[PDB]
RNA sequence: GGACAUGGGUUAGUCGAUCCUAAGAGAUAGGGAAGCUCCGUAUGAAAGGCACGAUUUUUCGUGCCUAUCGAAAGGGAAUCCGGUUAAUAUUCCGGAACCAGAAGGUGGAAUCAACACGGCAACGUAAAUGAAGUUGGAGACGUCGGCGGGAGCCCUG
RNA sequence: GAGUUCAGCGAUGCUGAAUCCGGUGCGCUCUCGACGGCCCUUGAAAAUCCAACGGAAGUU
RNA sequence: CAGAAGAAUCAUCGAAUCUUUGAACGCACUGCGCCUUUGGGUUCUACCAAAGGCAUGCCUGUUUGAGUGUCAUU
């Protein structure tokens, strides 16, 4: 055999360049980055880059070779290609001025189905139900944003539907466990085939798009969410029995009715049970009657929340009326008046808290993290010297790579946030006496 | 755990659920999780499953072994300028001192006393092996003296003279001078033979004599090497069989004087050789750097270091081992003191024990330098440790 | 296992660098676009559509002092669709008063007599219809600025509305909506505070994106119901 | 530098046709008819499209429901098409306006229409480019386009525009079209040829 | 008998070929020729690459640089000793090495003073990142004579 | 511990020893270093390997 | 001859198999490559094997282009 060669097998050969595979692959770098969406393709790290990249030291992106190899035999490729070519026969009927044409074009626009992508990204229905977390975060980001040139209207009307889809699984399974207000939203936590599901879902306030973010990015990634998520609820309510999609009620749809529109026929989860909740028109309703009725709770709501109320404000078997104002002119009785926050602490304790202390006009007791597991020492709302010296001062070198050094990294934070909230609890209690 | 009305720290703290605002970030930070997802490499760790860092170290079981050098009780205070160095007679009553002041300080350890103000830039100066022969012999400058002092009684300044009485040798508050030697170069470093008819002297600016052998008994002076190359830094002897080792600036070389030759060279792995010292048992050397390393050779392992120890923040000045204790210590310009465990054992499969025991501090600085010399007391326990502000403290 | 997602291969330096050169890119070719010729046939096509629209202003004005004013609701949602050069100076005023004085502004209206004349007046360069409460709740959540300090500022959170009109038992969002939806006390308070929508067509559709002239289809005049349809596709 | 052989054999072409004089049959086809005459005869030329062949097949199924189930017309009006059939419409009198490609690659194949429609007494023009003709027609080119009968709404449209072409075409140009073509030299290059012109006449010829 | 018949016999990462080029040949581009075919080898050939990028109106932009055959004697990574067969040995057996490539790991070394120190110097050392782009060296170079060194052989106590 | 040569003793084994110290020469064979001429004809190419200038990039 | 027992060195013949070559086709004429997929191992970023591909001219269509080639675009 000849003399082998530097540079033709191992980390050289394993490993390709974003340039490399880009040219690999004949495609564009949106292209390129759009199959890495869909597929799941991301860059990897060699140990020695340097001889990874054939003895360059040039910074430098690195994915596997068999991932690429992967892509050639990918089927959406051609997609995106067929559409380039549609795209192309459209702006030749356009500058024609063969309208008609245009629209037989149009109507037949290539398109292409994530079947087989998400069958191979996935496994398992298990495995999908893991990585399900960001599909839903993402879906109800968009489900509140206005529509754009970017994302498409249908795109939007996608997410509310698979949204809410998800959510009337949730009520009738009852496998919601923790609700968390926090600045950020309101963090939701589902159990489903023993699964744990955690995802947030923004308040509905007039936001700007910030500007500075590629919606292109995320157009990519809400397509394949929707694709994803239109599958597993598919199969969550065959699971149950019932019927998919559920049908629209599109009179109480577009009265606002929320929930009330999709109709789920059929083909401490009781903390609620016996419990006629009433929403005034000053809190979020998108959240309180999901955490309410997932644990079976009757909800009635202000008509201007939306239509379809069961209850009215007049009708008397309202045993809890949540209004956050801090005025209630129609004071009624035997309705006792609360605050959203007595309902989220009720499903992360589970356990009905106390109402007075959630009347109107309260302190607000503070709300705590039901995801916050409690640390070694950090403290929850809710002679010597001679010898360890010389403990701490040998090995501090008679080692080879001093890994001990991760000390000063874990027991400092660790330390200095339990003394820091250690020391809180001596000064709030000095402010009080 | 951050919200509305949260105690774990003090975001922000909204009075009530309607004045929560929209947080404005929520879509950068989720596009910023899309980004991670297909831009983010991914690398597979084991996850260093809970594992505390203290389950690594070793266990030194240090009051178990306990000749430690506690803090400081004697402070000798006196001299003017920083104690270039310093040592004790053989005896350990007598310390001789020296520094730049060129003020030579003979005390006594028991009390601290002064009893030779005699000065006489002190480079070195090391006493005599011969108990009955206490000759001590200082280095300044190019010249070296063979000193008596009459606090000796009188037939031992005699027993020093008769052992004598390249470089040119000739024959005051009891100035008892014996016989001064001029070298070429300034002397930096001495040592003793361990009979005293040999003393050893290594100076680095020289290169063809860096180092030079005088025999007292000849009263005279050579080069042992035919052609030296590297500079010298410091010189010392076996103290078991007639070896004499060179600590250049980067290697350590064993010289047979009896053959003639070369017999081991110790790559130090260092940029700059400060001092050696050598264990009693002779197959022990423990070389100060200016590395801030302290590296421990093992004549009977390897050619390469056996251990290498990076405490110091500052250059390794010197390091001296116990002529009895297994104890070794090194001074370096940070002003602190590294006192260790250096346990031997004859036995093949046996690695010596090294751990740490002390780090003696409190210490000045000047010029930014610190400790210059340590020396050992022959006795127990005690070190000298000689400082950049004119003081001596006894480590007890 | 163990995975760590490390820092993005992104290079953020050289990134906001291309986005500013973009950008400056973009100032220089806004400064370049100036002074465009005109031929005589734009100036023509001018005069016959003033024309035009000063015979329909004199027929509806005189001898048609009749409005129909769409019954069964107290509210109207109004939007610009249309508007051309050297606009007669009435239509111009009209288009201020129902603070429609730039194209695509939606305004909420109260049905009466007086809005209805005004709107008559302007009826070929406006669509109105009927907003239900899925349109007004999602105009207001999604694309609703009210003027603080006489700023266009987004009502993302309630302390602003609180502020500004608390004096009118005004306190979030769902006070705006609901005096907005029933016509409340303090509508005209309200209304003031609420900047006029900005519902620019979508352009979604490759085929949107080429044809000229695009404006979603959008018709003038009264349109009822489907009005919600429109502001359907827009939020 | 180095072009590839196809640009060079291009460019020569363009300059080649500018330089060598040009005969008048074919040097009247670089004088065209102007932009706003032009587009308001495309203007007219886009109302009498012929129907597409989809548009053709959606109409003749509409009729044979009719005779299947259940069972005078109008005879149809569009633009003329296709060389030989706009000759013979030409030949015919037919034509109210012939619309002739600038560009037509053998030049043979229309070199003779301006004259023929001179003959003919038929309003012609030569307009920019086969690809706009072949547009209106929904082909790839049109060497010639002919109105011959349009609806009596359009019967004015067609009177102003035949009457913009014969003052901005035939009013115009007529002796240009007369003369030789060609000959269109450079500023420098008529200077430079004169040099090469007086050296040549010095003792270069042989 | 080197005949006839019957069987056996050639073992390699390191030895050659394999790889490179030489004078030359030669397909391709083109052009001749009725034609078998001839001329032509960077020739008026669109003569093939590399990097960059939160994705770019989810239709790719920007920048950079621009055949083959022909040498078992030329150039070239790396193996030695002892033993072994009826016949094979730098190949097999025993022992001892070497070269080339490949990944991690262990230990050592350098850095929030950003990529090591020392010596006047020639330069040294266990290490001591170097993209595009630009160079330099080895390969790699006539012949003759004398002198010096070493090895083997020869001479000899 | 191999090989060779001597002695033996008993499948070809086992046991002894020695295998040493020199001197050398215009010697022969091969190679290297340092010169000195003659050149003129100032003395193949490529694969392959190395280095330099350059400064992109960058408690864990 | 031995041996075997729908036999057959049978006939017919419509299913197949059909090594290396040769117009002879990845490039050369003991060899040397490239691309795709799969597999093995007592060792898995390495090595190995297997299977299927890679000649020239021309035609039809497809896709992607180039052109200071001919134009249009208020």
């Amino acid at each position: 055999a000849r003399v082998k060669q530097k540079g033709k097998a191992g980390a050289a050969r394993i490993y390709i360049t974003r340039n490399q595979a880009l040219k690999k692959l004949q495609l564009t770098l949106a292209d390129f980055r759009r199959i890495c969406i869909l597929k799941g393709v991301y860059p990897r790290e060699p140990k020695n880059k340097k001889k990874a990249n054939k003895g360059s030291t040039a910074p430098v992106t690195f994915y596997y070779t068999k991932d690429i190899q992967y892509l050639l035999h990918e089927p959406i490729v051609q997609k995106f290609r067929e559409y380039k070519v549609f795209a192309r026969k459209l702006s030749k009927a356009l500058g024609k001025g063969e309208l008609e044409t245009a629209k037989r074009l149009e109507a037949r626009k290539p398109t292409y189905s994530l079947d087989h992508i998400i069958k191979e990204r996935y496994p398992t229905f298990h495995d999908a139900l893991k990585d399900i977390d960001d599909a839903l975060s993402m879906l109800f980001l968009f489900s509140t944003m206005p529509v754009t040139d970017k994302i498409g209207a249908a795109t939007v009307a996608n997410c509310e539907r698979l949204c809410a889809e998800f959510q009337h699984y949730v009520i009738r399974s009852n496998s919601l466990r923790k609700a968390f207000l926090s600045i950020k939203g309101i963090y939701y936590q589902a159990e489903i085939f023993g699964e744990q599901i955690t995802w947030i879902v923004p308040y509905k306030f007039a936001q700007s798009v910030p500007t500075d973010v590629d919606f292109r990015i995320m157009h990519t990634f809400l397509e394949f969410y929707q694709a994803l998520m239109g599958f597993v609820n598919f199969k969550l309510y065959n699971t149950l029995g019932l019927r998919y999609p559920p049908k629209i009620d599109v009179a109480k749809s577009e009265s606002a009715a929320g929930l009330a529109a999709y109709e789920l026929e059929e083909s401490n989860t009781s903390l609620f049970s016996n419990f006629t909740f009433f929403l005034s028109r000053e809190v979020p309703r998108f959240s309180l009657e999901f955490v309410i009725r997932a644990f079976g709770g009757k909800v009635g709501w202000d008509p201007i929340l939306g239509s379809g109320s069961p209850f009215s404000e007049s009708d008397p078997v309202i045993t809890h009326h949540i209004c956050d104002r801090p005025h209630i002119s129609q004071k009624y009785e035997g309705r006792i008046y609360i605050q959203p926050q007595w309902v989220y602490d009720s499903i992360n304790k589970g356990i009905l808290e106390r109402t007075d202390l959630y009347a109107c006009g309260a302190t607000l007791p503070p709300h705590l993290s039901p995801f916050v597991k409690v640390g070694e020492n950090d403290y929850d709302p809710e002679a010597e010297e001679k010898e360890e010296k010389e403990a701490k001062e040998l090995s501090k070198m008679m080692m080879s790579n001093k890994q001990r050094k991760l000390y000063s990294k874990l027991k400092n934070e660790n330390s200095k946030n339990e003394n820091y909230n250690n020391a809180l609890r001596n000064r709030k209690r000095d402010i009080e006496k | 755990e951050e919200s509305y009305n949260p105690p774990e720290e003090y975001p922000k703290k909204y009075k009530s659920l309607r004045v929560v605002p929209a947080y404005s970030n929520l879509i950068k930070e989720k596009f910023e999780r899309c980004l991670d997802l297909y831009l983010a490499p991914r690398v597979r760790r084991t996850k260093l499953n809970i594992d505390p860092e203290s389950l690594l170290p070793k266990l030194p079981t240090p009051s178990e072994l306990r000749p430690f050098p506690t803090r400081c009780t004697n402070v000798f205070i006196g001299h003017k300028g920083r104690v270039r160095c310093l040592s004790v007679h053989v005896s350990g009553n007598w310390l001789a001192s020296g520094g730049d002041d060129g003020v030579l300080r003979i005390w006594e350890v028991m009390t601290g006393r002064c009893v030779w103000k005699c000065s006489l830039i002190i480079q070195s100066l090391a006493w005599g092996p011969l108990s009955d022969s206490p000759v001590l012999a200082v280095a300044v400058d190019e010249t070296v003296y063979f000193i008596t002092p009459p606090i000796f009684s009188d037939e031992q300044i005699e027993a020093s003279k008769e052992l004598f009485t390249s470089a040119i040798w000739r024959r005051l508050h009891g100035g008892i001078v014996h016989a001064t030697v001029s070298t070429p170069s300034s002397i930096k470093s001495l040592s003793w033979h361990r009979r005293g008819d040999y003393l050893a002297t290594s100076s680095p600016t020289s290169s063809s004599q860096a180092v030079l052998i005088h025999q007292l008994s000849r009263g005279a002076s050579q080069s042992p090497f035919s052609k030296s190359k590297g500079s010298v830094q410091a010189v010392t002897f076996h103290p078991t069989m007639p070896y004499l080792l060179v600590a250049t600036q980067r290697y350590v070389r064993i010289y047979n004087l009896v053959k003639q030759e070369l017999v081991k060279t110790l790559l130090t792995g260092v940029k700059w050789v400060s001092s050696l010292s050598v264990h009693s048992s002779g197959d022990h050397v423990i070389i100060g750097s200016y590395d801030k390393r302290l590296c421990w050779f093992d004549l009977d392992f390897s050619s390469k270091p056996y251990k290498n120890l990076r405490y110091h923040s500052r250059a390794l000045r010197d390091v001296s081992y116990h002529p009895s204790l297994p104890l070794f210590c090194s001074g370096s310009d940070d002003g602190d003191v590294q006192v260790f465990h250096g346990r031997v054992y004859s036995d093949l499969l046996a690695n010596p024990l090294i751990v740490p025991l002390k780090i003696l501090r409190n210490h000045k600085v000047v010029d930014n330098v610190g400790v210059l010399s340590t020396c050992w007391h022959p006795k127990e326990a005690w070190l000298f440790s000689a400082g950049a502000g004119g003081e001596i403290r006894m480590w007890t | 296992p163990e995975v760590l997602l490390k820092k993005r291969k992104v290079n953020e330096r050289t990134r906001k660098e291309r986005v500013e050169q973009a950008i400056a890119k973009k100032e220089a070719q806004k400064k370049n676009r100036k002074e465009t010729f005109k031929r005589a046939e734009t100036f023509i096509n001018n005069y016959r559509q003033r024309e035009r629209e000063r015979i329909r202003l004199n027929r509806s004005a005189k001898n048609k002092g009749d409005i129909f004013v769409p019954d069964e609701t107290k509210l109207l949602f109004v939007i610009r669709i249309a508007g051309v050069k050297n606009m007669p100076p009435k239509i111009r005023k009209v288009l201020r008063l129902l603070r429609l004085s730039r194209i695509n502004n939606a305004v909420f209206v109260r049905n009466n007599k007086a809005v209805a004349q005004m709107l008559r007046i302007v009826e070929p360069y406006v669509m109105y219809g009927i907003p239900n409460l899925h349109s007004v709740r999602e105009l207001i959540y999604k694309r609703g600025f009210g003027k603080i300090n006489g700023q266009r500022i987004a009502l993302s959170d309630n302390a602003l509305i609180e502020e500004a009109l608390g004096k009118y038992d005004v306190i979030s969002i769902e006070d705006i909506i609901h005096e907005i939806y029933n016509v409340g006390s303090h509508f005209k308070e309200v209304t003031k505070f609420l900047w006029p929508f900005t519902l620019t067509p979508v352009k979604h559709s490759l085929m949107e994106k080429k044809v000229k002239h695009f404006n979603e289809g959008r018709k003038a005049g009264y349109c009822g119901e489907e009005i919600n349809e429109l502001i359907k596709k827009q939020v | 530098v180095k072009w590839p052989e196809y640009i060079r054999l291009q460019r020569r072409r363009k300059i080649l046709n500018l330089r060598l004089k040009v005969p008048p049959a074919i040097a009247q086809f670089q004088k065209t008819l102007d932009k706003n005459t032009a587009t308001q005869v495309f203007k007219l030329l886009n109302k009498y499209r012929p129907e597409t062949a989809a548009e053709k097949k959606q109409r003749l199924v509409a009729e044979a429901e009719a005779v299947a189930n259940g069972k005078v017309s109008k005879k149809p009006y569009n633009v003329k098409y296709g060389l030989n059939h706009v000759v013979a419409l030409i030949e015919a009198k037919k034509a109210k306006l012939v619309l002739i490609a600038s560009d037509v690659d053998p030049i043979e194949l229309v070199v003779f229409l301006p004259a023929l429609c001179k003959k003919m007494g038929v309003p012609y023009a030569i307009v920019k480019n086969k690809a706009r003709l072949g547009t209106v027609i929904h082909q790839k080119t049109a060497a010639v386009l002919a109105v011959t009968e349009v609806r009596e709404e359009d019967k004015n449209e067609l009177a102003s525009i035949v009457s913009a072409v014969d003052a901005n075409f035939s009013a115009k140009y007529d002796e240009s079209r007369r003369k030789w073509g060609g000959g269109i030299m450079g500023g420098k290059t008529q200077a430079l040829l004169a040099k090469r012109a007086k050296a040549a006449a010095a003792t270069v010829r042989l």
